[PDB]
RNA sequence: CGCGAAGAACCUUACCUGGUCUUGACAUCCACGGAAGUUUUCAGAGAUGAGAAUGUGCCUUCGGGAACCGUGAGACAGGUGCUGCAUGGCUGUCGUCAGCUCGUGUUGUGAAAUGUUGGGUUAAGUCCCGCAACGAGCGCAACCCUUAUCCUUUGUUGCCAGCGGUCCGGCCGGGAACUCAAAGGAGACUGCCAGUGAUAAACUGGAGGAAGGUGGGGAUGACGUCAAGUCAUCAUGGCCCUUACGACCAGGGCUACACACGUGCUACAAUGGCGCAUACAAAGAGAAGCGACCUCGCGAGAGCAAGCGGACCUCAUAAAGUGCGUCGUAGUCCGGAUUGGAGUCUGCAACUCGACUCCAUGAAGUCGGAAUCGCUAGUAAUCGUGGAUCAGAAUGCCACGGUG
């Protein structure tokens, strides 16, 4: 089988990017295994704000890396080819992985 | 044929299964005394089986994961008090009168900025 | 910082990344086990003659914009204040102000 | 607090016996949240006392707490240009809350070798009307009659 | 300083980001200089232009710089020069095949950077700030923007004791999160100092 | 202490200088701005002068010192008492 | 006053003593000889002089230009040097307190007032009712992130209720139920029954519910004030320097100590030391990186080399607790300070100055004076684990849970 990761920062931009892959596999063939919601790393950061001397005043930011994963079971030639035909919008990373 | 519950205390998730039987208590393939240390934990794990008169009639299978020694006791208490509401359902008014159906919405409260604990200040001079 | 310090850093990184072949072929001979105990004494006298700045310990991470040495963050690359001024405008992606 | 009149909260019952009286008493023996050793010390001394008095284990406690509940005590006013003490009566809850606190404040001042023995002695003494508990009770109970001209 | 920068409290509620790329920790460091080196050169170069907002975007090791501006004919000019000459230097700085766009800013009396840059050019050429602010509030109010606050600060009118001033109109709730608050600042460097300007423009409430 | 299996430390510019200065013998005091060298046994009986922060201080080195480093006979900041 | 400093051995570094340079350490313009070049000796602490093996990617009306390089004249460079009482930007405070004001109208000669007061009520200038007031804006509330129960959808690296093998390890055929991981929704409104109310505003009890009246926390800090705080993050208006207040290098210095104050850690012990067995967590981090298994070492750790851009692999064992011993009120088998001997690791280099482990040493201290500090429920009190800065180096800082 062939598995693809999807990493993004925004879950109104990961879901179109994964529906345009399920509606590519299910338009070149069949046997996709849906999106499976993996864990979500939240890389926090905490900085001071004041330029000289205030240790009791802070801003706290986070970054929430959204994961998804999609399997592909029985690949034809056009099934693997119409996927590498496809690019995606910026913000989303992929990494194709046979097994 | 068996009935099912699911309860959550502080940071635990019990999972309880009820069958009619004699009274066997199994937790993560351990007997009830082998797991728990204190007799108040053996009290609170048993409490709603004592409250209604259903110690003898039923056996139960329990799995619990994650939490503390009180978390995996209150969790099973909430689990059985859910799982007995899928047995006869006129137990519900007396379990509610006893105060066992309410899931405790308490949890550990975070640490803020410039507070050496969740609410403890540092000290003070003039 | 001053206008000389950033020049010193971009003069240090070049040497420290140029001589990276010899300071993993002197520490090998020094910190080996079965090697010569009279070549392990010349491979420790070469290491004080390779020039002093050529060393991946002797450089503090200056800021990528100002030059402020303290208060770094490694992931962004910018200091304590010039991460706040970008993340409260929108130039760093996914960097919303956290609460929970 | 100023505004919100508030409620005295619930408690678990005791593990062993079945009285919600002992729920405060196992709590007042405690330091740093470890309620298990507090549940153990008390259920050792409430057997040693239950042997030394020849009474039942639940009944050797109330008739030694009876001798250390007060009836009246003082607070302080200063309405005019003068501090007054005032002998007020005491509430039915704070009665027991004072009783179970004086005994434990006393039983960390003996010289014995164990907390169980330090509490069995401190309950037998206040079962026979002697000891550092009922002497404190005599001081509190006498500062009413030394101030009954104030009310 | 008591109030949060009212763009960056709405960075996920209404306002979207000004850079949408993605990389992991080993490249997130370098992209925040290959972004700033292509915003700095453009903010230098098209200073005469009406530029408001440069949005960068990296799909598949390739940049895509969108300029928001309101004088697109003084950035393009004759048949084929200015954006296609900018391609070869943006590609050199970013090290990838560059790709530049142009986005027309309709109604340039409302885009909050443009009113700020109008006022900070007027105070370079020494007009009365009390006239300039009221002109800005008038033009941004009759165009249809439901509310505006302008604020100037420091060395106003050549004085030797600094102070601020500010003019409201309409309604500008900064505590209500779901508004369309547009905020930007600027900094005139006159012969007496730096005279700071902040704006605030409320285009309407926005559901979601 | 150092790790032993690297051996002791000494600068080249003092090692080669001291092997020349033994085989030319002169007790003209040898000065150095290298106060981090482990003193070697063939440095027994020499008059060197280590920097201290201001000037050299002279050190006549005997059998007893040969474990230590050249800093521990140059006290650095002056002190007299309040 | 554990504050910039999220981490000073050299570096950082701004300070000191020495050695040195002056269109410069850092840029564009040239005057302009001359492709850059891994290497390599002498002298020097090093700064950097003296010395050894080289050229063609352009390509030229070849009196000259392109990424790279030497020398002298310059125009500017450079300052962590003063002015936060000339400024921008950013923050602390009164204060998360419920207040600060404008537009017409009227009254007052006028500064100003009315609105915003008054009787009720709310956490709140919140809401209703009356009033020379009528209306509106910034605030006080709501929209947002997280926590609390249910319903869908998608089932590996996550899970195992019923199936069959099972090395009794969900491991292995399998299963989509369940915990759980996340997308979209349902949910709480004083909406409902009663009573006091000025018939209203509300408020008090109780019924249903997982949650009751803002369900619990966070995010957001009005007008403004002390000429509050930094020109030393950065930018700056004027001023001062230019064989120096600029710039390179080695070694010192911030870490000294007769003393006083502020913040924290460890204890003064039986609710406790020590030795053996035994269970239950959460949230993070990792490619110059995290580095399991196996062997050598009493121990820090060196040796070999799989696994992982990670719900897969590592760091990783939780400790408090529970059971069985020992201990017997002693400066104690309490407490670990200080000092000597031997070692390990990162690192050009641990002498002034690194953490850590072993063998010795075993101070001061028996609950602490006047005066003072924090906290109203998963809270204070104790227990461990992680992260940021970082080659090595926090008892502080920032996070999450365990008992309660
Ligand atoms: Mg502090
Ligand atoms: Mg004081
Ligand atoms: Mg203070
Ligand atoms: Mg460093
Ligand atoms: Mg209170
Ligand atoms: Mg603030
Ligand atoms: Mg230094
Ligand atoms: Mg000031
Ligand atoms: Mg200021
Ligand atoms: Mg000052
Ligand atoms: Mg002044
Ligand atoms: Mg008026
Ligand atoms: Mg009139
Ligand atoms: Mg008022
Ligand atoms: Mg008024
Ligand atoms: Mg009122
Ligand atoms: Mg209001
Ligand atoms: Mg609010
Ligand atoms: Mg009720
Ligand atoms: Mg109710
Ligand atoms: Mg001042
Ligand atoms: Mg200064
Ligand atoms: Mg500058
Ligand atoms: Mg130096
Ligand atoms: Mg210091
Ligand atoms: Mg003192
Ligand atoms: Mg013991
Ligand atoms: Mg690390
Ligand atoms: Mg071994
Ligand atoms: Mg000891
Ligand atoms: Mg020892
Ligand atoms: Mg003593
Ligand atoms: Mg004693
Ligand atoms: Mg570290
Ligand atoms: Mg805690």
């Amino acid at each position: 089988r062939i598995r693809i990761r999807l990493k993004a920062f925004d879950h109104r931009l990961i879901d179109q990017a994964t529906a345009e892959i399920v509606e590519t596999a299910k338009r070149t063939g069949a046997q996709v295994r849906g999106p499976i919601p993996l864990p979500t790393r939240k890389e926090r950061f905490t900085v001071l704000i004041s330029p000289h001397v205030n240790k009791d005043a802070r801003d706290q930011y986070e970054i929430r890396t959204h994961l998804r994963l999609v399997d592909i079971v029985e690949p034809t030639e056009k099934t693997v080819d119409a996927l590498m035909r496809l690019d995606l919008a910026a913000g989303v990373d992929v990494q194709i992985s046979l097994g | 044929n068996q009935y099912y519950g699911t309860g959550r205390r502080k940071s635990s998730a019990a999972r309880v299964f009820i069958k009619p039987g004699n009274g066997k208590i199994v937790i993560n393939q351990r007997s009830l005394e082998q797991y728990f240390g204190r007799e108040t934990a053996r009290m609170v794990v048993r409490q709603p089986l004592e409250l209604v008169d259903m110690v003898e009639k039923l056996d139960l299978y329990i799995t619990v994961k994650g939490g503390g020694i009180s978390g995996q006791a209150g969790a099973i208490r909430h689990g059985i008090t859910r799982a007995l509401m899928e047995y006869d359902e006129s137990l519900r008014s007396e379990l509610r009168k006893a105060g066992f159906v309410t899931r405790d919405a308490r949890q550990v409260e975070r640490k803020k900025v410039g507070l050496r604990k969740a609410r403890r200040r540092p000290q003070f001079s003039k | 910082a001053k206008q000389s310090m950033k020049a010193r850093e971009v003069k240090r990184v070049a040497l420290a990344d140029k001589y990276f072949a010899k300071r993993a072929e002197l520490k090998a001979i020094i910190s080996d086990v079965n090697a010569s105990d009279e070549d392990r004494w010349n491979a420790v006298l070469k290491l004080q003659t390779l020039p002093r700045d050529s060393s991946p310990s002797r450089q503090r991470n200056r800021c990528r914009q100002t030059g402020r040495p303290h208060g770094f963050l490694r992931k962004f690359g910018l200091s304590r204040i010039k991460v706040r001024e970008a993340a409260m405008r929108g130039e760093i992606p996914g960097l919303k102000k956290a609460s929970w | 607090p100023r505004r919100r009149v508030i409620g005295q909260r619930k408690i678990l019952p005791d593990p062993k016996f079945g009285s919600e009286l002992l729920a405060k008493f196992v709590n007042i023996l405690m330091v740093d949240g470890k309620k298990s050793t507090a549940e153990s010390i008390v259920y050792s001394a409430l057997e040693t006392l239950a042997q030394r008095s020849g009474k039942s284990e639940l009944e050797a406690f109330e008739v030694a707490l009876e001798n250390v509940r007060p009836t009246v005590e003082v607070k302080s006013r200063r309405v005019g240009g003068s501090t007054y003490q005032v002998p007020v009566e005491v509430r039915p809850v704070r009665r027991n809350a004072l009783a179970m606190r004086w005994i434990v404040e006393a039983a960390r001042k003996r010289g014995d070798k164990s907390m169980a023995l330090r509490l069995a002695n401190e309950l037998s003494d206040a079962a026979e009307n002697k000891g550092t508990a009922v002497k404190k009770r005599e001081d509190v109970h006498r500062m009413a009659e030394a101030n009954k001209a104030f009310a | 300083g008591q109030k949060v920068h009212p763009n960056g409290i709405r960075l996920g509620i209404v306002k979207p980001w000004n850079s949408t790329w993605f990389a992991n920790t080993k490249e997130f460091a370098d992209n925040l200089d290959s972004d700033f080196k292509v915003r700095q050169y453009l903010t230098k170069e098209l200073a005469k232009a009406s530029v408001s907002r440069i949005v960068i975007e990296r799909p598949a090791k390739s940049i895509r710089v969108t300029i928001h501006t309101a004088r697109p004919g003084i950035v393009i000019g004759k048949k084929g020069e200015d954006v296609e000459k900018l391609r070869k230097v943006v590609a050199d700085i970013a090290g990838v095949p560059a790709q530049i766009n142009i986005a027309e800013v309709r109604k340039p009396e409302l885009d909050a950077k443009l009113v700020a840059d109008s006022i900070t050019s007027q105070l370079e050429r020494r007009v009365m700030f009390r006239r300039a602010m009221k002109r800005a509030v008038q033009n941004a109010m009759r165009l249809g923007a439901k509310g505006i606050k302008v604020e100037v600060s420091g060395r106003l009118g050549g004085a030797e004791i600094a102070r601020t001033e500010w003019y409201r109109e309409g309604r500008v709730p900064l505590h209500t999160l779901r508004a369309d608050i547009d905020y930007n600042t600027s900094e005139a460097h006159t012969t007496y100092g730096v005279i700071g300007v902040k704006v605030w423009i409320f285009k309407g409430e926005i559901l979601g | 202490p150092r790790s032993l299996k690297k051996g002791p430390f000494i600068d080249l510019h003092l090692l080669k200088k001291v092997e020349k200065a033994v085989e030319s013998g002169d007790k003209k005091p040898l000065r150095t701005w290298s106060r981090r060298s482990t003193i070697f046994p063939n440095m027994i009986g020499l008059t060197i002068a280590v920097h201290n922060g201001r000037q050299h201080v002279p050190v006549f080195v005997t059998d007893e010192m040969v474990g230590h480093k050249l800093g521990e006979f140059a006290p650095t900041r002056t002190y007299r008492g309040h």
